RNA sequence: UUAAACCGGCGUGUGGC
């Protein structure tokens, strides 16, 4: 009408190909064209959950820049197909896959030890080729869920994750879609003029759905719009006085102090997750906590008392965060 | 922030007796532990100096006149 | 407490320290400096904003008074670390400071290819275009209807 | 030769197509030449002379 | 392969000593990352005490300015040869075709300054199809210098250092291959006598 | 994480109460430019409102005259009528009658004060006027319509060779008077970059510029919801 | 006397601006 006009609706996911797939969304208005059009492919491109290859485990190989006698590619090859490899998961986020190979021929996506919640998208993909009969490869492959692109530099979270010299690093390059072209034209309203249909076409990595992909950049696009749909003045420093004396870091577990698991459970067995409690328990409930003896214990006193904390301090304000 | 301070030339000449009369302020400002004579914004000391000065302040002849305040300040404290 | 604490804390890139450093680089100038010293305007002061990489940011409208492209070279920067060094970087070596030549009275900040040929493209009408003939009632209006 | 090659491979003959922009999204006049260029990383990476 | 090119690339990529190319022409039978082995045949074979040719490619290893060669190999199974042929596409070749870098769609417009003076622009889609990330190798060397008092050792016992700097170390004193290193970490354990003598 | 960020704005700067700056920190690495662009697209065009489209002098009936009684041409005329807003109730389309002698300049103030529009500024001036025996009157008809429709192609399909023998304006149905969003880098806890919009904006006073802002954000909440999770969360 | 704290010189070649 006037003003309130209608909103467009999804009439298709026609796909010419196991990638490249198009959506015909219908109808806009007038100039919702290019700027649906622009939105969405922005947001298509920019973000996207994907799953692509992570960290991978040879047996036979210390570092991807050697070698290993059978395969006719070097380990930066294997490292550069398994990066083009795409999967798709469903139950978890993060798995690991086993590929075992051996014998002449091209070891393709199809050779290895598939799952349920995991599919791969095309196994015509190569991945290495083995040319020696008493030539076997085994690996593993650490394949988790993200957005966006990551390096494998700064990937990096601490100083022993990568110890084991078989950890090699890829750079995480998981975005499913690979170009999003779009266009308007007269739509077939059936009694209007010059209405406004958005066809989107993309080519992808065939993992996710085209459908769901459009589905999840509009959420994405409607839930940054809404924080100035009701936009007003909001700040969060804190000018005030907050600023407590209660045990900073104490709060969380006890499990992130660099201990053994027995010892996790057993200051489970007296319900003391946080420190925030046990700041409030001193060593005279430490024998008495079940299975405390000498080596547990001396974990117990190591790891706690050398980090500048002391086991059983008396305060009054870990409840009210002051 | 401040862009330009050709204006604190424009009424302090030379340009360098600027950079004197600046350099005396911030230094008592500093360490010195006296007041900014303008509400800052969380800037640098040298800065708040320079506009305190902008402010129509600060010149050689007060900071003078303060400085001989402050020896009249110091005579009748050691008494 | 002490100095190697904070050495430690500095040398382990913790989040604390960035901060800090937004805190202590808010009015601090720095000094850049050419490899090849010609005139005064070599040298210069300027107000640095972090940026991540291994690369200095510079204007481009200065660039035309260093006589530097950007085809590799490698500019130097220094610090005041001094009350009267910072407020001399900022009272005489400032950018804004420093607009006339010193040889004669034309201005250094001169524009460059990229904006003079945009506005040149900008300001060069046709005989006929869309939206010929018709009138506007303010430049807001104008960019309302180019974009 | 170039024409006829481009003429062969269904591309523009002058090279220029109509881009639209990567964030406003709008056509641009004046369309812009592009093309296949051969370019090279040069031995003066930034890591070694900071 | 340069999209563009003028007909001496096929030469320069041939006639330089850095690729592995083909001396006695025939078939080959084990193709490996490392090596090549090359079944003459039996025309060009030689009268006597003849066989087969096996040619050992060069792997990472540090060049003058620091920069990996590296020989990859360009043949399969039961490929003929012959002789004259390339047979390992060394570093900057491409089938047997000298080729610099990479090809790259371009556009000359420019685009929010930030192509000012000759400044690149460049998107992420470079850095994603891990296209120009270049190896380099470092050569580190330690010297057991020979004193008046007692010789040089490379005894992994080091005094005054903690346990996590001597993880990385071997029973011998020297890091394993392949455990990477990020800031000044022991990996040579030469720790040796000073006490004078008159004791 | 699939979770992305929500931008804490700092800033909304209300200067002279009809030209605002809004700032919003922070977003993501590419939202900025999207969303800045789809504001500013739907405020320029789509976002409805009401003003002047017909005008009608009963003394002269083309935009090219030589007309006494105003020192200023018809094209003038035209030019102040166009920056008239006004504010319509439930009403959809209005004239509007500008019957006025005097000395100096006939302003919006002297429009016959109907219940169903409201001048937003009084003290606009329209036509300065000869300081004796000038009595110029013209009636002006607006619509509620979604933004700037230009003479050219409204004048060849309204009126199919004018017939009514009638004047054009240019329609300015968008409230906003201008708009440019600008973005710059801005820093979370050790992240490299991320969107800081600054959206500078200047309406016709009719709505705030906020308010203006919060409308078109409305708008295209309400065009995407036909795609937008279905829900809140699905599950 | 005792205790505590801290602790590139030269030539050469190449390349770049
Ligand atoms: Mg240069």
């Amino acid at each position: 009408s006037v003003t309130e006009f209608l909103k467009p609706r999804l009439v298709d996911i026609e796909q010419v190909s196991s990638t490249h797939a198009k959506v015909t969304l219908e109808p806009l208005e007038r100039g919702f064209g290019h700027t649906l059009g622009n939105a969405l492919r922005r947001i298509l491109l920019s973000s996207m959950p994907g799953c692509a290859v992570t960290e991978v485990e040879i047996d036979g190989v210390l570092h991807e820049y050697s070698t290993k006698e059978g395969v006719q590619e070097d380990i930066l090859e294997i490292l550069l197909n398994l990066k083009g490899l795409a999967v798709r998961v469903q139950g978890k986020d993060e798995v690991i896959l086993t590929l075992n190979k051996s014998g002449i021929g091209p070891v393709t996506a199809a050779d290895i030890t598939h799952d349920g919640d995991v599919e791969i998208v095309k196994p015509q993909h190569v991945i290495c080729h083995l040319t020696d009969e008493n030539a076997s490869i085994s690996m593993r492959i650490k394949v988790q869920r993200g957005r966006g692109y990551v390096p494998a530099s700064t990937r990096i979270h601490s100083e022993e994750d990568e110890r084991p010299i078989g950890r090699l690093l890829v750079d995480a390059c998981y975005s499913p879609v690979e170009r999003i072209a779009y266009n308007v034209e007269a739509a077939r309203v059936e009694q209007r003029t010059d209405l406004d249909k958005l066809v989107i076409e993309m080519e992808t990595n065939g993992t996710i759905d085209p459908e769901e992909a459009i589905r999840r950049a509009a959420t994405i696009l409607a839930e940054q719009l809404e924080a100035f749909v009701d936009l007003r003045d909001v700040r969060q420093p804190e000018v005030k006085e907050e600023k407590p004396e209660f045990d900073p870091i104490l709060l969380r577990p006890v499990d992130d102090l660099e201990l053994t698991v027995r010892s996790a459970n057993c200051l489970k067995a007296e319900a003391i997750h946080y420190i925030g409690d046990l700041v409030q328990r001193t060593e005279v409930e430490l024998l008495k906590t079940p299975n405390l003896g000498k080596k547990s214990l001396t974990e117990i006193k190591d790891v706690l008392a050398s980090r500048g904390l002391s086991l059983g301090m008396r305060l009054e304000n870990w409840p009210p965060a002051s | 922030a401040r862009v330009t301070v050709q204006d604190a030339v424009e009424k302090i000449g030379n340009r360098f007796d600027l950079v004197l009369v600046a350099a005396r302020r911030a230094r008592q400002m500093q360490v010195g532990g006296k007041d900014p004579l303008v509400p800052e914004e969380n800037d640098k000391t040298t800065v708040i100096a320079l506009r305190e000065i902008e402010e129509g302040l600060i010149n050689n002849q007060i900071l003078d006149v303060r400085e001989r305040q402050e020896q009249q300040e110091q005579e009748a404290a050691e008494l | 407490t002490t100095i190697k604490a904070a050495k430690k804390m500095v040398e382990r890139e913790e989040a604390v320290v960035w901060d800090i450093l937004d805190e202590v680089i808010r009015e601090h100038p720095v000094l850049l400096n050419r490899a090849p010293t010609l005139h005064r305007l070599g040298i210069q002061a300027f107000e640095p904003v972090l940026i991540e990489g291994k690369a200095i940011q510079l204007h481009p409208l200065v660039c035309a008074a260093y006589n530097a492209d950007f085809d590799g070279d490698q500019m130097a920067v220094h610090v005041p670390l001094t009350l009267e060094a910072q407020l001399e970087a900022r009272a005489l070596m400032m950018s804004t400071n420093n607009i006339l030549s010193p040889a004669n009275g034309e201005p250094i900040i001169v524009p460059s290819q990229d904006v003079v040929l945009g506005l040149y493209y900008m300001t060069r009408d046709c005989v006929n275009a869309k939206g010929e003939g018709m009138v506007l009632t303010g430049p807001k209006e104008a960019e309302r209807l180019y974009r | 030769e170039i024409k006829e090659l481009l003429k062969l491979g269904d591309l523009p003959t002058s090279g220029q197509i109509r881009l639209y922009d990567g964030r406003t999204g709008e056509q641009f006049e004046r369309p812009v030449t592009v093309g296949y260029m051969y370019m090279l990383k040069l031995n003066h990476l930034v890591d070694d002379k900071m | 392969k340069p999209l563009v090119g003028t007909g001496m690339e096929r030469a320069v990529a041939v006639d330089s000593g850095v690729t592995a190319v083909a001396k006695r022409g025939g078939v080959v039978q084990y193709v490996d990352a490392s090596r090549i082995v090359i079944k003459v045949n039996e025309d060009e074979m030689y009268p006597g005490e003849a066989g087969i040719d096996i040619y050992n490619l060069t792997k990472y290893t540090r060049s003058n300015q620091n920069t990996c060669i590296n020989q990859m190999p360009c043949v399969s199974l039961g490929e003929p040869v012959e002789r004259g042929d390339v047979l390992a596409d060394g570093p900057s070749t491409d089938l047997g075709e000298l080729a610099l870098g990479q090809n790259m769609r371009v556009a000359f417009m420019p685009w929010n300054g930030y192509n000012f003076e000759d400044s690149i622009l460049v998107s992420e889609r470079v850095v994603q199809e891990d296209r120009f990330t270049t190896i380099h190798i470092q050569e580190l060397a330690c010297v057991s210098r020979d004193t008046k008092l007692g010789p040089e050792e490379i005894t992994a016992d080091i005094p005054n250092v903690g346990e996590a700097a001597l993880s990385k170390l071997d029973e011998s004193g020297i890091v394993y291959i392949g455990a990477e290193v990020t800031g000044g970490d022991i990996l040579v354990g030469k720790v040796t006598p000073k006490g004078e003598t008159q004791l």
